[PDB]
């Protein structure tokens, strides 16, 4: 079902099994470098190899989690095969420890073998403006979208302002339960039939 | 939306990047008055015993010649056998150029495997003003990543440098690195004793020892370098008066 679904949910807590399979995921994690943080154990032990059969993974990463990233990364089945780089800019595209940091980075892995996917249609570095701290740059979406056309995607750990077409959207400061795909719905109602996620 | 554009045009989002007063210059000089005559060494590094290489070294840049820069070349497998913590200072810095592909996972394995912790990633990002492939590959690689690694364990010089280099992307067959990696590496004042592995004729560089199997001359000498860093020169940082 194309339009925008959500769930705010604990995701460590989700049973993500019931939302089927997807050609795409991206995850945004609060890596623990205070608000929701998980740790490292609990970034290891998410359910992510239940998401995927044949796809790609986007993970977004910065200081030490660009190693606890790629571990994360390999555990959960994937072979990280790109790395994008968002270079920060103002509103008039110039660039916002040892050094001064102009870019954040979002490993691309590959798990399977994806089958009629746009590989070579974007390239690796995107240049965008600046927004809020926590504000991923929305060419992401479209480079997804370009890469794999019409599919399902699952984004972990988004914000409200995250909730796209064809995305169902994870994260435990979105409003309620939004799902729209009757085979979501239907699992969900026998998983959840009181409409709680908890343990 | 610049992707779009890309797509659309074939002009890589970097193109449209614009500008690439506390002036760091007498940093820059500081640098040049401490600097020792260039060094380098002719050397076929996958037959040279690299512990004659002393004393140990504060700096170490490392640029195999990888085979996806040609589109005698090292693999990872090369790489991940050099002893490059036999020749590095306790305390010391490597710059390691990574590529784009698998050596963004092997070369962190390097850096791990030699005794240093990933501090910064430094990518070069490459424009295509002048001119608007992987089997794995889920995207057109247009950038090459430098590592930096930290291993042991302030003054007045700070930090200044972006993580970036935005130069254009070099004519094809074109190996050679932006030289903008040596100011970046120069302008921390790291120390003095300061390696280039995989250097070239073209690269030599005052305050630098540069070895590699393609230079044409030879001056290394193992004494006479030394000699640079004698006392009272032992613990300079390379950016202060003689
Ligand atoms: C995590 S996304 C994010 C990422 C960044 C860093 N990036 C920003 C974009 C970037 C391109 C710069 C790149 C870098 C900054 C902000 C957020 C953000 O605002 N995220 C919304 C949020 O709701 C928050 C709470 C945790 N969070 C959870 C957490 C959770 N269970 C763990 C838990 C829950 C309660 C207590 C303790 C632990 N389950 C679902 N969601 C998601
Ligand atoms: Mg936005
Ligand atoms: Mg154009
Ligand atoms: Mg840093
Ligand atoms: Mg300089």
């Amino acid at each position: 079902l194309f339009p925008p679904q959500w769930i705010c949910c604990d995701i460590r807590y989700l049973d993500v099994s019931i939302l089927g399979k997807f050609a795409v995921v991206m995850a945004d994690p609060p890596w623990d470098i205070p608000y929701g943080t998980l740790t490292d154990d609990e970034m290891r032990r998410l359910n992510i190899p239940v998401l995927q059969d044949d796809g790609f993974l986007f993970l977004w990463v910065t200081g030490r989690a660009m190693e606890l990233g790629r571990e994360c990364l390999n555990l959960w089945g994937y072979e990280r095969v790109d790395e994008i780089i968002w270079v920060k800019t103002n509103q008039l595209q110039r660039i916002i420890h040892w050094l001064n940091h102009g870019k954040e980075h979002c490993l691309v892995g590959v798990k399977g073998n994806p089958q009629g996917f746009n590989q070579g249609l974007d390239c690796d570095v995107i240049v965008a403006e600046v927004r809020s701290t926590s504000h991923k740059p929305d060419e992401i979406y479209g480079m997804i979208e370009r890469l794999s056309p019409g599919t399902r995607k699952i984004e972990l750990f988004g914000r409200p302002h995250n909730v796209q077409p064809n995305w169902i959207t994870l994260g435990n400061q979105l409003d309620g339960i939004h799902l729209l795909d009757p085979d979501v719905v239907a699992r969900f109602k026998q998983r959840y039939p009181d409409g709680i996620i908890s343990k | 939306d610049y992707c779009q554009h890309f797509v659309d045009t074939g002009h890589r989002p970097q193109n449209f990047i614009r500008d690439v007063r506390e002036l760091i210059r007498l940093k820059d000089e500081l640098i040049a008055k401490s600097n020792t005559p260039p060094m380098y060494l002719q050397a076929d590094i996958e037959a040279f015993d690299i512990r004659e290489l002393t004393p140990k070294f504060d700096v170490i840049l490392l640029e195999p010649p990888l085979e996806e820069y040609y589109r005698k070349c090292w693999t990872w497998d090369d790489i991940m056998k050099l002893e490059i913590d036999e020749i590095a200072a306790p305390r010391s810095f490597i710059f390691l150029w990574c590529g784009s592909g698998e050596g963004l996972d092997l070369g962190r394995v390097c850096l791990r495997k030699w005794g240093y912790r990933r501090c910064e990633d430094i990518c070069w990002i490459k424009t295509n003003k002048n001119n608007p492939l992987d089997p794995k590959a889920v995207f057109q690689r247009t950038k090459e990543h430098c590592l930096m690694g930290i291993k042991g364990t302030d003054f007045i010089h700070a930090n200044v440098d972006i993580d970036l280099i935005i130069t254009e992307e070099p004519e094809i067959g074109n190996i050679e690195k932006p030289v903008e990696i040596f100011h970046i590496i120069e302008h921390f004042c790291l120390g003095r004793r300061r390696l280039h592995l995989f250097g070239r004729d073209s690269t030599i560089r005052p305050g630098w020892l540069t070895v590699g199997p393609t230079l044409t001359n030879s001056n290394y000498n193992a004494e006479t370098y030394a000699s640079y860093f004698s006392a009272p020169n032992s613990y300079l940082t390379g950016c202060t008066e003689e």
